[PDB]
């Protein structure tokens, strides 16, 4: 009827032969489910994705799992649609894989739920938002020096030991508490140990009730790690379109996405491009990143971690991904070694939203003045370790400014004791302007440490 | 003579500082050119391998 | 040639890895006996640490010392030799037998004259034999002699079968081949038994170039790497470990309390000394904090030296590093540091029999005043040349 | 155009000039066609028959016993790489060559001819003379010596050199600036009318420069002039 | 989404360029409105000028200011966006509509999620749209927002057809691809209109 | 040469020396026929079966229970590039290196073996 049969098996690549005029469309999902008939066989439970129509009723597909034990001639089922994952409120607090099956041993999603296809065209030109808005995170340094944009892309140049999994939790908490949004975390090419650690951290700090998680492991075939980000994307699109929320999407490494694509392209027998990448690098990147937009209903905002190969910023993969980014955020070690949290570099971090026509004129001027003062203080380090007239005042103001950028977070409360705060942009701008004018020049520098608004530093000084 | 000795040591220190800065800038430009050469070599090698493999068929 | 092997079970070579929810965080330490590794790059039970360096740097010696040290630590060791010479494998097995390390060790060998599929299949056989003990509550340690020879053998097989090539002619699934193997090392949760499997893969570079395809492939899978330099090996530094490029992402959770309390000052001192090491020819520097740091760094570098075999117990390592970091070694000249530490170890075996027992039983270093008095008492007897 | 010139040469015994606007495009078009003709590519993707086609074109431009054909050709260098197969192959058919570099053009020197990589087969003592040969050789020697000292000047500076080296630099900057000129066809860009200098005047001027006769004038007075008397006038109008 | 476009003529995408005896020298100024360009690097009607720089140097702003400045001059502007983000195209169109620059502007778009065949025909569609006005005696200005993305799309398309790549994996006719397009800009003679 | 030498080790129980003028050429020759046999090329245009051939050669010279064969091999590195596949493959079989220096030969030291560059395991 509509049954295919296996013809060739070459590792993660399979060929299936169908009937005349009954071939499945490209990107569909095929299922193999075999039970051992005799003692010379094994049990098979496999899913394949259609890639090419080769002619003569033959279709070439890639596998999502291991292909050991396949026999030429086994029946193949055509589902009639791409990979479909469950969406809704049923996915909040659970962990899934690329196929939408939970991997947290808490049961199965009922068969009567609603599922959505993985592959979809981007939203049309007439359905986008005509204006540019600002996402209020509630973190002082991010909100002042590197503002976020609804529907924008941010690159996180952090690392291990700088406090990245705390910043992610803080973003989830703040967005959910103040705006009502929902978060999705997609881990592509993820070590299993680190995924376990992140899951337990989120369960400890309590944010797991507001976030969905998808994991594509390092030990999966290249086809699986290529289509994990699409599952998180289609899980977030439901909340964007059906409800109208402002949703956050985290991508753990966007470099492994391109590497998996390159491996898949090599497996299919294609002519490599410059530096050995796939010919369709830009098309694949654009098809992923053009669905993260701000329409007239809601918005999806994406924070993505980027690894730069060989410390070369002109490499094809970082050069292709940098043409979509709207902001950057760099975490650095020495800022953590001074006890400053979060350890965001205030001069390396940039954003294209720091323009007078988006944030007004007061915000812009205050930000530039803070940046110039910090640059001067950085310059004076060699001399310092009584030099001039105004340099003493510069250093006196800059120490306070640098210390006031730190903050107490709701997720560090369980380890410290302090409640943690959420500072609006107007309040932080006013506080920084007053510090610049010098209205609070008669207080000890340690009072400006891990507080919220500018009143808390005064209270700390009074009580100290 | 003592004033002259102090002046000598100050001048030597400043000259060494300028020399170090110039060397650093040269290192930067050389690294840029090195990365260009690295990418070109990778591309050419993979192109030759695939061109050789396509000849049998 | 000792006769047949009498087993009653089999295990498929290609089997899946334990799941995300079947694991537990790494807390127990793996003691190697090398001071540089145990202090600066600790390894925990369930980790995957890479040892990378050129030929003529002595990585097999590191592996053999680690294997020997597990005599009374309740571990089963597996050593896999891929693409090596049969003569060197024979001498390595003879070295293992002499130290009585063949009561808990299994050796799998595929030398350079064997067919390529055997070289490609050896590591999977090793890990398959390890998993049997792992899934019964035991602790295993697997060593892969070279992961580059396996990759070359797999590339040869793939090219001979007419599969489309890639960068440096490697197949498309060359990352898959190694990640699927290295993700089978885990630390199991209490529900599954509590066993573990630790992996120490080797990768050999040419001219110290870590930008190559396989070296970058394996660096991005493991939990940290150990770097061995060829410059330090020729001069006579054993082992030739480089702490400026070696990392361990598990960190201090794989350490005991005494080693945690002691290793930070040592790390900071070595970091400080590494910057000014090249300018010792020009003295007359700032008398305040330049030659003092040079002397402290030289004393640090002399402490971290070691000889083949003869690993050191962790309490002795802790005590000597404590003596170095607290300023108890400045009077002793650089040329006598090795003999000083040897005679200190001899001294502790007689009149320091309670500090060692306190560290062994409690896992915390003893009282500061008692430690100071013991070190003061030893120094009065040690005659300095 | 080759056929049109060959008619005149071989049928009327005339002397013919032949200009070719860019001879690189001929091999580039051949490379574009050869791929679709069904041929295995050579290095850098070129055609297997690069040298044969180039030789088949370039061997008909000669001077036989009847007439002569003087051919002046402009050759393009892709990506500023002089070791590309096409420039490297075309280098072997030329009697006199002229290499233009972007670094000299970026400093304002015009034309941007490299004085050390440009060659001629007629630079012999018995062809141009004996004074000309010595002057040219000495100029090239001083330019090469100045080229050798660029890195150490870049890092250390001019204060760590011997007196002879400072003299070499002092004369080399003047020579490099005096190799430039103002052209008739470039008048619409700058404004200067343009200049023409015979051989003997050039030899005389460079001989005087090498003798230290004009060592006191500013180094900027040497740029974009025809002769050395114009250098003197320009220095005079500069207040020196 | 404003409804169908009611045209009644067509023009082929691939068309020949004006000949040697059809042109004339450029003698009229095109005023951008920017002092540095208008004083140091002047541009004439019928010229081909290249704007080159790194990413994040803001050349779209230069293009938008130049298009806005032609309000009084009798000029028709065409803006072609190749490989850009559709959100930025949306905001650029909104900026143009504010300053009343949509009375003489046509926008042709092919975003980053579209197929390579469509990313590669956009400049030719734009020039075909411009030549209709040009061959009537009018004056046109065309902006190609990135030729370096058209080149990458063409390389991708040609590598899928298994054609031997050259330098940086680009095909052999990557020069022809751009030279055949930029040679359609001309200042016509008075016999041609 | 190898099969001529093995007879004395296996039948007379002697200790034999085997000198090889250039081992590198051996591997090179293989590549020159590989493409003609119908084999896809590996990195730097070498045969896919390179380490297998070198191992099948170099494993036959050993010290058995009867006698031994010890081999002195002269190796030429192309353009002094030690990362080339052939020297990189053959360097993993060596136990010692012996370096001859012109500086010591000029001053009248015979043999001219360099004492600070010769290595042994
Ligand atoms: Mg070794
Ligand atoms: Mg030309
Ligand atoms: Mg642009």
């Amino acid at each position: 009827m509509t049954r295919g049969r296996v013809i060739q098996v070459m590792g993660p690549v399979v060929d299936v032969k169908f009937e005349n005029g009954h071939l499945p469309a490209i990107y569909n999902a095929l299922k193999i489910q075999h039970k051992a008939r005799n003692e010379n066989e094994v049990d098979i439970d496999l899913t394949l994705e259609v890639a090419l129509h080769l002619g003569d009723d033959t279709v070439r597909t890639i596998a999502m799992a291991s292909t050991d034990g396949l026999i030429r001639g086994m029946e193949v089922i055509d589902t009639g649609a791409p990979i479909s994952v469950p969406v809704g409120e049923v996915t909040l607090g659970r962990v899934f894989n690329v196929l939408g099956e939970p991997i947290d041993l808490e049961g199965d999603i009922p068969a009567d739920a609603r599922r959505d296809p993985i592959h979809r065209p981007a939203p049309k030109f007439e359905e986008l938002a005509t204006e540019v808005e600002i996402l209020e995170t509630g973190i002082k340094v991010v909100d002042l020096l590197a503002p976020y944009i609804k529907g924008g892309k941010i690159g996180l140049f952090g690392g291990a030991g700088v406090g990245k999994t705390v910043l992610i939790q803080e973003l989830i908490h703040n967005i959910a508490q103040e705006h009502g949004g929902i978060s999705v975390f997609a881990g592509v090419g993820e070590r299993t140990r680190e995924g376990n650690d992140l899951y337990h951290e989120m369960k400890d700090s309590g944010v797991i009730s507001k976030t969905a998680m998808v994991f594509g492991q390092m030990n999966e075939p290249p086809g699986a790690r290529m289509r994990v980000a699409l599952t998180g994307l289609t899980m977030a699109e439901y909340f964007r379109d059906e409800q109208g929320q402002d949703v956050l999407l985290f991508i753990d490494n966007i470099f492994r996405f391109t590497q998996a694509g390159s491996e898949v392209s090599a497996l299919l027998g294609r002519m490599p491009s410059a530096v050995g990448y796939q010919p369709t690098l830009a098309t694949e990147m654009g098809q992923l990143q053009e669905r993260i937009t701000s329409t007239a209903k809601g918005s999806i905002t994406s924070i993505q971690a980027i690894y730069v190969p060989a410390d070369d910023y002109t490499d094809p993969a970082p050069a292709t991904t940098f043409s979509h980014l709207d902001a950057t955020t760099n975490l650095e070690r020495k800022l953590a070694e001074m006890g400053i949290y979060p350890a965001v570099d205030p001069l390396a971090s940039t954003s294209r939203a720091l323009a007078p026509e988006i944030v007004g004129e007061e915000h812009y001027q205050v930000a530039r003045k803070v940046q110039q003062t910090l640059q001067r203080y950085k310059e004076l380090q060699d001399i310092i370790a009584e030099l001039s007239d105004e340099d003493k005042l510069v250093v006196h103001r800059a120490r306070r400014i640098q210390f006031f950028l730190s903050q107490n977070f709701h997720v560090a409360e369980q380890f410290t004791g302090q409640p943690g705060s959420y500072v609006p942009v107007k309040e932080t701008v006013r506080g920084f302007k007053e510090i610049l004018e010098g209205k609070y020049d008669h207080l000890p520098e340690d009072a400006f440490r891990l507080v919220g608004r500018i009143e808390e530093v005064v209270e700390k000084a009074k009580a100290m | 003579l003592l004033d002259a000795k102090a002046s000598e040591h100050a001048a030597r220190m400043t000259a060494m500082k300028n020399a170090t800065d110039n060397a650093n800038e040269l290192i930067r430009t050389l690294t840029l050119s090195y990365n260009r050469a690295r990418q070109a070599a990778i591309t050419q090698e993979i192109t030759e391998i695939v061109a050789g493999a396509n000849a049998l068929q | 040639g000792l006769g047949p092997v009498e087993t009653t079970e089999t295990r498929p070579i290609e089997s899946p890895a334990p799941g995300v929810m079947d694991r537990r965080s790494v807390h127990e330490p793996l003691q190697t006996g090398i001071k540089a590794i145990d202090a600066l790059v600790p390894i925990g039970r369930g980790q995957r640490e890479l040892i990378i360096g050129d030929r003529q740097t002595g990585k097999t010696s590191v592996a053999i010392d680690t294997i020997i040290n597990q005599k009374d630590q309740n571990m089963i060791s597996i050593y896999v030799a891929i693409g090596q010479k049969e003569s060197t494998v024979r001498t390595v097995v003879e070295t293992l037998r002499k130290h009585g390390a063949l009561d808990y060790t299994i050796v799998v060998t595929a030398s350079a004259s064997q067919p390529a599929p055997l070289l490609f299949l050896a590591p999977y056989a090793g890990v398959a034999m390890g998993e049997y003990f792992m899934y019964k509550g035991k602790h295993v340690l697997v060593v892969y002699d070279d992961l580059s020879k396996q990759a070359a053998a797999y590339r040869e097989l793939s090219l001979l079968l007419r599969r489309p090539p890639g960068r440096e002619a490697y197949p498309g699934d060359i990352f898959y081949l190694h990640s699927r193997l290295l993700e089978r090392a885990a630390k199991l949760s209490d529900a599954k038994g509590g066993g573990s499997l630790t992996a120490l893969p080797f990768v050999e570079t040419q001219a110290g170039d870590i930008s190559a395809y396989i070296p970058t492939n394996v660096i991005s899978i493991t939990d940290g790497q150990i770097f061995l330099q060829s410059d330090l090996f020729f001069s006579g530094v054993r082992p030739a470990i480089n702490a400026g490029l070696s990392v361990s992402r598990v960190g201090g959770a794989a350490q005991i309390k005494a080693m945690k309390k002691v290793a930070g000052t040592l790390r900071l001192d070595l970091a400080a000394y590494r910057e000014l090491e090249a300018f010792a020819q020009f003295g007359s520097d700032l008398d305040k904090a330049t030659q003092a740091k040079l002397a402290r760094g030289a004393r640090t570098v002399e402490v971290l030296k070691q000889d083949l075999h003869q690993p050191i117990p962790v309490e002795k390592q802790v005590l000597i590093i404590y003596a170095l970091t607290r300023g108890f070694l400045d009077d002793i000249p650089v040329e006598d540091v090795r003999r000083f530490e040897k005679e200190f170890y001899l001294f502790l075996d007689q009149n320091g029999q309670h500090l060692l027992e306190h560290i062994r039983t409690t896992k915390d270093l003893p009282n500061e005043d008692d430690l100071n008095k013991a070190i003061e008492a030893f120094k009065k007897t040690f005659v300095v040349s | 155009g080759l056929t049109m010139a060959e008619y005149f040469r071989d049928e009327q015994g005339q002397d013919v000039l032949l200009f070719i606007d860019n001879i690189f495009r001929f091999t580039q078009a051949g490379s574009e066609v050869s791929a679709l003709l069904g041929r295995m590519p050579s290095a850098v993707g070129y055609q297997p028959t690069l040298a044969t086609e180039m030789g088949q074109l370039q061997e008909r431009i000669t001077s036989t016993a009847k007439g002569s054909i003087t051919s002046i050709q402009a050759i393009y260098v892709p990506a500023d790489d002089y070791t590309d197969p096409a420039p490297a192959t075309t280098f072997s058919h030329l009697d006199a060559t002229t290499n233009l570099e972007r670094k000299l053009a970026e400093m304002g020197i015009y034309p941007a001819v490299d004085p050390l990589a440009s060659t001629s087969r007629a630079l012999a003592p018995e062809i141009v003379g004996e004074e000309h040969y010595q002057v040219a050789r000495k100029v090239q020697q001083t330019l090469q010596r100045y080229k050798e000292l660029q890195d150490i000047i870049a890092i250390l500076g001019m204060d760590e050199l011997s007196d002879e080296d400072k003299l070499v630099v002092h004369r080399a900057r003047r020579i490099q600036f005096f190799l430039s000129q103002n052209f008739h066809v470039a008048e619409q860009f700058t404004g200067q009318p343009g200049s023409y200098v015979p051989v003997k005047e050039t030899v005389r001027g460079f001989k005087e420069i090498l003798e230290g006769k004009y060592d006191h004038l500013p180094e900027d007075a040497f740029r974009l002039v025809g002769r050395i008397e114009e250098v003197v006038e320009k220095a005079k109008a500069m207040g020196v």
